[PDB]
RNA sequence: CCUUCUCAAACAUUCUGUUUGGUAGUGAGUGAUACUCUUUGGAGUUAACUUGAAAUUGCCUUAAA
RNA sequence: GUUCUUUGUAAAGUGCCUUCGAAGAGUCGAGUUGUUUGGAUGCAGCUCUAAGUGGGUGGUUCCAUCUAAAGCUAA
RNA sequence: GUUUGACCUCAAAUCAGGUAGGAGUACCCGCUGAAUAUCAAUAAGCGGAGGAAAAGAAACCAACCGGGAUUGCCUUAGUAACGCGAGUGAAGCGGCAAAAGCUCAAAUUUGAAAUCUGGUACCUUCGGUGCCCGAGUUGUAAUUUGGAGAGGG
């Protein structure tokens, strides 16, 4: 028994759709520090025309900058952020902007796929695979927004 | 006659020569000397007759002769009802000001209010303004230089009357100085209210000077661009003139099509402005992207189709122009009006004329997402089109609330509606 | 409609300048002989 | 940025959501020592606008002070006394109830080489900044000192004791005026 | 600023009414 | 001040591919890696020509 | 909850041309009359267009705990 | 002064055109209680608690001046 | 899974690299503080720094044809004001000494957390480089601090 704005968490994506979303997100893992460093060293050695890279967006400030621009297509939100005020308004912002959002249990689990110890949120803007993203978005909507 | 035959200043004559204009039109020849003498004037000069340059030349000459600094007044204020006409007038004036150090600017309704307010603090001496924004500007623009008023004129008095700005024009004139300032106005026709406004605004005795099947298609706001492209492709290599709301949209569409179609608008250089029209006329296969104001500049040559894509500046003006074309040519160019499903209310105006009627993407999305210049041009065209829709008089037929910005953006190739500061 | 402003910077439609700066810094280091290319590191792994 | 949303949410202090958050946080802190190390601030916007940065060298401490020498001043003094090797920069309120009031204070360690080499933060390493709260140089201390401009602070513009000394001294020149 | 007004409205809807505001 | 060797090579490539056609050079997707403006491109080309030819 | 049948021979001498065989498919929907056959027992073909992979019932255990 | 280096399609400035254009909340403020001032101000326990063309300081319809609730800085 | 991992939290190590007490005290800063108005924001007491400390670039002073960081002196002035009683007692303007402005929060680097602490081997050792480790995404660098400022030509 808490205010409606609270307890919107504890209702989350089911195991199957959550696993599917994690599998889809793992494809766009950003180049870790070691991989980027070695690739840059290789490029410099070769020097001693380029496609736009694709990666997931996870910075809370960066994600919020992408959110409200309607560029973000799907956003994942951790339900165990200690400063809950950082994420209480994010679902409402996404709903107002019409951007589908999914609450996934575990900030550590969210961060494990972006080479970070923890990550409050994760969002996707570009895609490689658009049909898979659309199907995942539809499934997430039908299983989360229409239910809760 | 020629402008060089007068006592005009050397920089003004050089600017005129660089503009490509050497001969003086009847209205220009009649009005330039009396206006340079400082006498007021009123007339029924129709749009496109060259009255803009005829008025500008005496005003620019006065600015050059007085040499007053921008901090010593406001120079010339030119009120224009339509945003498109205001932009065309500003572009024409820029050609003369290219050889003049006096500051020039614009105050257009619907544009960024803060930008115009900040620009007004620099003492603009060549100002093109709109009646609607002037009330708020004078009510809130602290420190705006508004006392000198070297010259104040109005244009398209009939359109102002139709819009109903007379109530605002009265207050603007009352607040405006009532001194030796030269006063003039022009319109397509003279009526009781226009004459009353002239009497109220003209202090001295004026130096009076004087000089059908309709086709349309119903298409969604998103499919309009693709429908037009398909129609042009099926009818490619022909001679067709397309009327567009704004010059920026014309440039964007021409650039997109070129990436066999020419462009012609009031923002292009006057020399190129005339050269493009001449080339289109003499090509026998050219395609022209232009606006209503530029088309009104000269009589439309023989054409096969008149694809009025964007809404016309004045429905009455277009309705009369189609009839005039139907009588001045034998091979009448079929008209192709585009009506939004939510804009079907225009049918009443068409029926009032009693004329017969007839009822005749990823590839570019990727290019927009990959090219910065093309994306910027598309955004500018979308903004100009929305502003032109805002600057309309048939508020019962055309409404921004009736248009889905997402569909318009899709027509322009943007996945999402770009930002626009429309007063919705 | 989106609420934000400041239209898209050119860098978003152009390869990052930071990547070029890092590549040129690595090139300078290689010229100074203080960085061994990974291909040479593979040989030195012996 | 999201920080604007955080500030706007914090503006409505008496909202039922913030009431629940505060009553949960106060109960959670009631089971901890009076002064303890905080892993991260609970009001990131306030700390960020107060000059706190998430880098090696900064420390966040939560201290509990009896309700009813201001409470913020007492908290700053206590944290400075406990954190002798750290310098108190600023502090902000985080919770209150009928029995206790809670404040969060951010501290910067001048010994860490990160702060020493930080051109924007190495100023605190100067010895003149030792125990800022002790001399009331902090934001709360300066406010309590009445340091400000205008007629409302003429008698306490800069130094309440200094003006008394100035108006009590007898200035005598070599040649009497 | 339109964005600031939007954020204020969003915060107003999220936070609901204060206990003293609820008396209205 | 001068131009870097890589910058000189990039300028030479565009000059060979488009000569003095600045407008055409602007739209070169696979040689104008950085979307430089016409003014910047022409200024750099003029500097290169003055320095070399 | 993985992922798709990636050339065989002969002649050729051209920095390699020709023949044979090798192409066994998500579904549903619309469609203005032509070649046929068993001629009642309905079956094989023939332009064109829409699509979320859309949809109501045609009588071998270390990919392990 | 003397000598080696720069470079990297690197960073800034000038005038013009163009599209945008954020601002310190348990804080200001009022109430009350202790305290200081020759100032009625400020300081301080606590109930409440403000807005963004908004807020503070001053007078005859308001007009004049700044943008507090963060911090550094030799003389 | 009658298991195995991600973190977060909490403890310990004769762990590695660091800092804190106290002394002195004329001046500085804060708290407290006597012998309803007066001795008094004094005497005494406690805590915290340096060669000076504090303050410092206005939610300022003024109602003028306006001045423009803080600080000290003369003047304002023993005036305004108050306690109208003994008595306390300002401040703007003016002249002089010396003058310096800046840094964050705030709008996306997302076409590349580009940032930083520590370990290791060298060198030109109040530091620099190659590699590794860790912090950082609940925001480390550049770009903006209202004098506006930012994306482009």
């Amino acid at each position: 028994k808490v205010p409606p704005t609270i307890a919107q968490f504890q209702y989350t994506l089911d195991r199957n759709t959550a696993a599917e979303t994690f599998k889809l997100f793992n494809k766009y893992r950003p180049e870790t520090a070691a991989e980027k460093k070695e690739r840059l060293t290789k490029e410099a050695a070769a020097v001693a025309a380029s496609p736009k890279p694709y990666a997931v967006k996870y910075g809370l400030n960066h994600v919020v900058a992408l959110i409200e621009n309607k560029k973000a297509k799907l956003v994942l939100i951790a339900n165990d952020v200690d400063p809950i005020e950082l994420v209480v308004f994010l679902p409402a912002l996404c709903k107002k902007m019409g951007v589908p959002y999914a609450i996934v249990k575990g900030k550590a689990r969210l961060g494990t796929l972006v080479n970070q110890k923890t990550s409050a949120v994760a969002a996707l803007t570009e895609v490689r695979d658009e049909a898979a993203l659309a199907k995942l978005v539809s499934t997430i909507d039908a299983n989360f927004a229409d239910k809760y | 006659e020629k402008f060089e035959e007068l006592k005009l200043s050397q920089p003004t004559l050089k600017a005129i020569e660089k503009m490509g204009f050497t001969t003086m039109t009847s209205v220009q020849a009649r009005t330039i000397p009396p206006l340079l003498a400082g006498r007021d004037v009123l007339g029924a000069a129709k749009t496109g007759s060259g009255k803009t340059l005829a008025f500008l030349i005496p005003a620019i000459e006065l600015l050059h002769s007085l040499k007053f600094k921008p901090r010593n007044g406001t120079g010339i204020i030119v009120i224009t009802p339509t945003r498109e006409l205001a932009l065309q007038i500003f572009g024409v004036a820029r050609e003369l000001m290219e050889f003049h150090s006096q500051t020039f600017g614009i105050v257009i309704g619907g544009a960024n209010r803060r930008q115009e307010a900040e620009k007004l603090m620099k003492g603009v001496n060549m100002l093109i303004a709109t009646p609607g924004r002037l009330l708020d500007h004078l009510q809130n623009t602290k420190g705006f230089v508004f006392k000198n008023l070297k010259a104040l004129i109005i244009d398209e008095a009939d359109r102002i009357l139709e819009i109903g700005f007379e109530d605002e024009m009265r207050q603007i004139i009352k607040i405006l100085p009532n001194e030796d300032r030269q006063s003039m106005l022009f319109s397509a026709t003279q009526t009781t209210k226009v004459e009353d406004l002239a009497r109220i605004s003209l202090r001295p005795g004026p130096l009076f000077i004087n000089v059908l099947e309709q086709g349309y298609v119903v298409c969604d706001s998103d499919k309009r661009f693709l429908l037009l492209f398909s129609f042009l492709k099926r009818n490619q290599k022909k001679k067709i003139i397309v009327f567009l709301s704004s010059c920026n949209s014309v440039k964007y569409y021409a650039e997109l099509l070129n990436y066999p179609v020419l462009e012609l608008h009031g923002k292009q250089k006057q020399q190129k402005r005339t050269n493009t029209f001449f080339e289109f006329c003499n090509a026998e296969r050219g395609i022209l992207i232009c606006t209503d104001v530029a088309a009104r500049g000269l009589d439309i040559p023989a054409v096969d189709w008149i694809i009025q894509f964007d809404p016309p500046d004045d429905p009455r003006d277009y309705i009369h122009r189609v009839g005039r074309t139907a009588r001045g040519t034998k091979g009448k160019g079929k008209s192709l009006m585009f009506l939004t499903p939510n804009e079907l209310g225009f049918l009443r105006y068409l029926k009032a004329s009693k004329v017969p009627l007839n009822e005749y993407q990823s590839q570019l999305e990727k290019l927009i997402k990959s090219n910065y210049y093309l994306h910027q041009t598309a955004k500018d065209g979308y903004r100009s089109y929305l502003q032109a829709y805002a600057s309309h008089s048939l508020k019962t037929v055309y409404q921004i609330d009736k248009l889905d910005l997402a569909k318009v953006a899709k027509s322009y190739g943007f996945p999402v509606p770009p930002k626009v500061n429309i007063t919705i | 409609m989106p609420l934000t402003a400041v239209p898209e910077p050119k860098r978003r439609f152009v390869p990052s300048k930071n990547e070029a700066k890092r590549v040129m810094k690595i090139v300078r280091a290689i010229r100074e002989g203080r960085i061994i290319p990974p291909k040479k590191l593979k040989e030195m792994k012996e | 940025g999201a920080y604007k949303y955080l500030e706007e949410l914090q503006r409505k202090k008496q909202s039922d959501v913030l009431r629940f958050l505060q009553r949960v946080r106060v109960w959670e802190y009631r089971q901890k020592n009076v002064i303890h190390r905080a892993a991260r601030p609970t009001r990131p916007d306030k700390a960020r606008r107060l000059g706190y940065k998430a880098k090696q060298g900064f420390v966040i401490y939560r201290v509990r002070v009896r309700r009813g020498r201001s409470l913020r001043a007492t908290a700053e003094e206590r944290v400075g006394r406990r954190a002798a090797n750290l310098r108190v920069l600023n502090s902000y309120w985080v919770n209150q109830d009928s029995t206790y009031k809670y404040f969060e204070v951010i501290l910067v360690d001048p010994q860490h080489k990160a702060i020493r080499r930080d051109a924007r933060y190495n100023w605190i390493c100067d010895p003149v900044h030792k125990h800022r709260e002790a001399r009331g140089l902090t934001a709360t201390g300066k406010k309590s000192r009445g340091i400000n401009k205008g007629h409302k602070f003429n008698n306490t513009k800069a130094g309440r004791r200094k003006t008394w000394k100035r108006q009590n001294t007898l200035s005598l020149w070599r040649y009497r005026k | 600023s339109n964005r600031t007004k939007f954020v204020r409205s969003l915060v107003r809807e999220i936070a609901g009414l204060s206990p003293y505001e609820r008396r209205l | 001040r001068s131009q870097s060797e890589r910058e000189e090579e990039w300028l030479e490539k565009l000059y060979k591919k488009h000569g003095d056609d600045y407008k055409k050079m602007f739209f070169d997707k696979k040689l104008n890696i950085y979307q430089q403006s016409e003014g910047d491109l022409k200024r750099r080309l003029l500097r290169w020509k003055k320095r070399n030819g």
